[PDB]
């Protein structure tokens, strides 16, 4: 009926407590965005399921 | 059925130390990996089952 | 000195199982409750480890290939395998290792040595002292060119024993890696008359010697008028390391307990 | 601003709709750096190494073996004396911020065309026959015209390459062979014959001949870094030791930031760092008094707005989710946290959930529809 | 890149030379993102 | 790439600049890998 | 192409430092003298 | 090249073009005929190659 509600810190997953990383990630700009937006969408239909 | 975490009030008293070691969570939470809980718990599905 | 004993019996090639040993620890690092996957020079599972003997009759000190490293052990008593030797020619025309425990103390060594055909160490036995002592060392004529020399803190360590069966199992690796002898070993007691004991124990690693030398041969030094002798009863294996991948099983505390060899 | 402030900015509108909200993580930072270095006092032999008397011939380059000294590497660098000073896994700043395992100088003389063959990964008769770095070389080399120490007049003829050999030599390979080259399809036996070659040849280094065709000393330091006990460090002086506290650690190199703690943790007397499932270090042997640190990172969790929206109000609760109440008051603004606000840890309604930390939402009894929803049997609402 | 971990690359380089080895690192870990949340948006599609 | 032939890469180039060239073809063969898988992924719940 | 603001900067050095005055160096004129910003755009002219 | 009946004088030195062929000096490098071959830029073993 569901499965676990997961959510990834997209910039702590990549460049994690790196400043210059974090810096460099800026470059690629909406996709960490994009990849938590859809990890919300998963988990808020776990309860919705 | 036997689930690897859930949400369950993570606290660092159990993780960090002796427990961030044999824990794919410790892990996981560390890397921005997380767990969240669902809305009904098993009692509130107990409930209405 | 340098002599060459001739009196013994001429025997077959031996061999046995390397059942589950040759494991060490593949770096310096800590892991516990994990099973970690490494590929590096091994001794493959269940591999012909050639057989070694000193007899009353037999004193077997052949000179043996050394090629990708080797896992040598000795199932010993009365302190019978002391030392090694390493080279590619043996004979002062390039360098070579001498890695020895006398009496007191152990010394290693890089030099252009002129080694003998037969070398060894040898022991008065019960000579109306009741104590036993090292007295002959045979093993090079001359050590001109050296580049690397050690000698340990001094000790004693006895030369004396007659019980039946092993009570020691000895487990050493040697890999010469890029200029550095590295050497891993285990101290286990045991209670077995005639072969390489079967269970599992890993090696921690306890020197790392510079040399710098090429390595191609090797041969083991034993404890024993000029010929006719008593050898001290004591047995030894020898194996050759492979490129091969093992996952290791790390307990809880933080030591290896168990290992597969993926081939 | 505030934590609505930032759902307007991580939404990109100025208007919220009523909802839970995912925020930026907050991480309480690091109070102090702490650094630890093995304590040596000895300088390492750099005038023995960049200043002898003599220099190896390239055919049979000379390896020193520097440990258990300090290296001051700002000496090297600084100084003009040197015509090239690259190094292949190390930016050259960095060198005095580091410790490094087993180090050591290769020492040899060669022309100055082939400067460019002692790079890793090349080809030409020294890359080739005489002087191989391997594809992955961490280390620095090093080189200077010493036409004035070296070379005389007629020709300095002590300093010798290999012209001829059966196969490309190994890294770091030493070849001391004098062994005679067959270059016809005959046999050669004896010292010399007719298209038989002694595989060594000299240079006729003097000062009359042009730039490139002088002496030039190299050193290669050659060194392996924070994956072994250390025996050669830089210039830096180790701080005192804090525990249970966040810090900027640096521990032979091993720079992180993370609580410090005693572990149980019983490592075997050869090992010094441990390793996570992920490839990241969680315990480390401090390098001066020898006991087992756990390192943790820093406390750190989700942070999400619950919201009625912006057209009603603008008041906002905040979920610190899978966190105690307990680790909210630690992330007091005096150790420097993420989230420039901390308005709210005032509290009086610090809700504790299975979900997390509600602050900012008054716990009533009294059992609604679920609104906006928290999480594990809990919802919130705007209500009077 | 010449490390795994991010740390041995920024206390190694320098400001323009761990610039190359960072971006593999958030090149090969971004793709590893996209891989998992594929694999769970095509997965949350079975158990819906 | 210099060329869609893994042997023309490394008859052309030393290690460093084949490594190079080399890096191109692997990110971009696992890229039509992972694009593949994906296709399938979804049309096997098509097909599902 | 045309440019909103430029600057020319005219000094005397010593020719080994000339490459002391590429963005992102070190060593005495490009710690304390003449440091470039790293992401400088801009031409540097050099002549004995 | 090599077996011309008459060479040039060096004030005069000829310069014969070639094109069109192969370059195998397994009669020439390999036979004892010269008292000096050397190559600059090249082994003499490399030409075939
Ligand atoms: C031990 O015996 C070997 C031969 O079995 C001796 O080796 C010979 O040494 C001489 C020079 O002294 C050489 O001319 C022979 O060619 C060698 N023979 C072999 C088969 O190698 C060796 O010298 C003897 N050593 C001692 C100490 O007597
Ligand atoms: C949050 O942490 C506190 C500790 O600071 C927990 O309180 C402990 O609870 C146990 C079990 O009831 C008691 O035996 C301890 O004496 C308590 N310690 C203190 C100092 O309060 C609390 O249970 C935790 N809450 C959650 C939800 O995990
Ligand atoms: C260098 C070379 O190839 N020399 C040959 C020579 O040996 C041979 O006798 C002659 C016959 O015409 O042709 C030419
Ligand atoms: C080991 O030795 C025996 C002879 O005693 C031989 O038949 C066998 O094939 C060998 N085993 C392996 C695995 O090489
Ligand atoms: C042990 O041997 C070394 C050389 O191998 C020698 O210097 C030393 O004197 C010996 N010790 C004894 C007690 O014989
Ligand atoms: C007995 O021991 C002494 C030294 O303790 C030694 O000098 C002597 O030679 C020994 N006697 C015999 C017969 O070995
Ligand atoms: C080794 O011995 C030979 C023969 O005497 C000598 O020419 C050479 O210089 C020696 N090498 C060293 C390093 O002493
Ligand atoms: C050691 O010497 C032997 C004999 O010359 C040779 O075959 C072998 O390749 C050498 N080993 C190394 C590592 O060069
Ligand atoms: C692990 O700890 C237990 C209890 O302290 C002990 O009995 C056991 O010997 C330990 N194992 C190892 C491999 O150290
Ligand atoms: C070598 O020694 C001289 C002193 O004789 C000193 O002036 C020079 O700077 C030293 N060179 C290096 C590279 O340290
Ligand atoms: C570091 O120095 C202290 C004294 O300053 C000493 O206690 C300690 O032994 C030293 N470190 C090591 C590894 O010996
Ligand atoms: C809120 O928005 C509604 C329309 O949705 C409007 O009727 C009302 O006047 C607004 N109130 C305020 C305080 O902005
Ligand atoms: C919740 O109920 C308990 C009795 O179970 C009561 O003591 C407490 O005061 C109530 N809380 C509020 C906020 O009314």
């Amino acid at each position: 009926v569901s499965m676990t509600k997961t959510s990834v810190d997209c910039t702590m997953y990549i460049c994690g407590d790196s400043t210059e990383c974090s810096n460099l990630l800026l470059q690629y700009g909406s996709f960490c965005t994009q990849l938590n937006r859809a990890l919300t969408g998963i988990a808020v239909e776990q309860d919705k399921n | 059925v036997t689930l690897a975490d859930a949400g369950f009030i993570k606290q660092y008293g159990d993780c960090l130390g002796d427990i961030a070691a044999r824990d794919l969570i410790c892990a996981q939470k560390f890397n921005g990996l997380t767990v969240l809980p669902p809305l009904l718990t098993d009692e509130m599905i107990a409930q209405y089952t | 000195q340098c002599v060459n004993l001739t009196t013994r019996t001429q025997l077959p090639p031996a061999y046995t199982n390397s059942f589950t040993r040759g494991v060490y620890y593949p770096d310096k690092v800590f892991r516990s409750s994990v099973l970690h996957s490494t590929q590096d020079l091994f001794l493959p599972f269940f591999s012909n480890v050639t057989w070694f003997h000193a007899i009353h009759k037999r004193f077997d000190n052949p000179v043996l290939p050394f090629n990708d490293g080797v896992y040598f052990a000795s199932t010993e008593k009365s302190n019978i395998i002391r030392g090694w030797i390493f080279g590619t020619t043996l004979d002062s025309k390039t360098q070579s290792l001498l890695i020895v425990n006398n009496a007191t103390n152990v010394v290693i060594k890089v030099c252009e040595f002129q080694f003998c055909n037969d070398p060894f160490l040898g022991v008065y036995y019960h000579k109306n002292n009741k104590s036993w002592m090292e007295s002959e060392f045979r093993v090079y004529s001359s050590a001109n060119n050296c580049t690397f020399e050690y000698v340990s803190q001094p000790f004693l360590m006895d030369l004396e024993g007659k019980q039946g069966n092993f009570k020691n199992l000895r487990e050493f690796v040697f890999k010469n890696i890029d200029g550095y002898f590295k050497i891993y070993s285990k101290h286990t007691p045991i209670n077995l008359v005639r072969d390489l004991p079967q269970g599992f124990s890993a090696l921690e690693p306890l020197v790392d010697l510079p040399i710098g030398i090429n390595i191609t041969r090797f041969q083991t030094l034993l404890a024993l008028s000029s010929s006719g002798w008593t050898a001290g009863a004591a047995a030894y294996y020898v194996g050759y390391l492979q490129p091969r991948t093992f996952l290791l099983k790390y307990n809880e505390n933080g030591t290896i307990t168990d290992a597969v060899d993926c081939a | 601003l505030d934590p609505l402030s930032e759902t307007k900015c991580t939404l990109k509108s100025f208007t919220v709709e009523k909802g839970i909200y995912q925020t930026s993580n907050f991480r309480v930072q690091p109070t102090e750096s702490i650094v630890r270095f093995p304590n040596i006092t000895n300088l390492c032999p750099f005038g023995e190494v960049f200043n002898a008397t003599r220099f190896a011939s390239v055919y049979a380059w000379n390896r020193k073996r520097i440990s258990n000294c300090v290296a001051d590497y700002s000496v090297l660098y600084n100084s003009a004396s040197f015509s090239t000073f690259k190094c292949y896994g190390v930016s050259p700043t960095k060198l005095n911020d580091l410790c490094f395992t087993n180090v050591y100088a290769d020492s040899f003389v060669i022309r100055g065309d082939e400067v460019r063959q002692i790079a890793p990964g090349q080809t030409g008769k020294i890359a080739d026959y005489n002087y191989k770095l391997p594809d992955d070389f961490t280390g620095c080399v090093i080189a200077w015209n010493s036409n004035n120490l070296d070379s005389k007049v007629g020709g300095n003829y002590n300093y010798l390459y290999r012209l001829f050999r059966k196969s490309n030599l190994k890294p770091f390979e030493r070849d001391i062979s004098t062994e005679i080259y067959q270059a016809g399809s005959t046999p050669c036996n004896g010292v010399e014959g007719f298209n038989c070659y002694f595989p060594l040849q000299s240079y006729g280094f003097q000062p009359t001949n042009g730039v490139g065709y002088q002496p030039y000393r190299v050193v290669v330091l050659s060194f392996e870094l924070l994956h072994a006990p250390a025996t050669v460090c830089g210039p830096k002086k180790s701080t005192n030791l804090v525990k249970n506290k966040c810090v900027n650690f640096n521990f032979n190199g091993l720079t992180g930031t993370g609580v410090l703690t005693e572990s149980n943790k019983k490592f075997l007397p050869f090992q010094q760092f441990g390793r996570d499932i992920a490839d990241t270090t969680d315990a480390v042997r401090d390098p001066q008094t020898l006991e087992i640190l756990d390192i943790t990172p820093c406390s750190f969790g989700g942070v999400s707005v619950i919201t009625p929206g912006t057209n009603t109000s603008n008041q906002v609760a905040v979920l610190y989710q899978g966190v105690n109440c307990t680790e909210v008051p630690v992330a007091i603004h005096a150790d420097q946290l993420t989230p420039t606000w901390r308005v709210y840890s005032t509290g009086s309604n610090v809700f504790q959930t299975r979900a997390g930390c509600l602050i900012g939402a008054e716990h009533v009894n009294n059992s609604y529809e679920c609104d906006i929803p928290i999480g594990a049997g809990i919802c919130a609402s705007y209500q009077t | 890149a010449i490390s795994s971990v991010l740390n041995d690359i920024l206390s190694r380089l320098d400001k323009v030379e761990a610039e190359v080895q960072i971006d593999r690192l958030i090149t090969g870990r971004l793709q590893s993102l996209q891989t998992y949340v594929t694999q769970q948006l095509i997965r949350a599609a079975e158990i819906r």
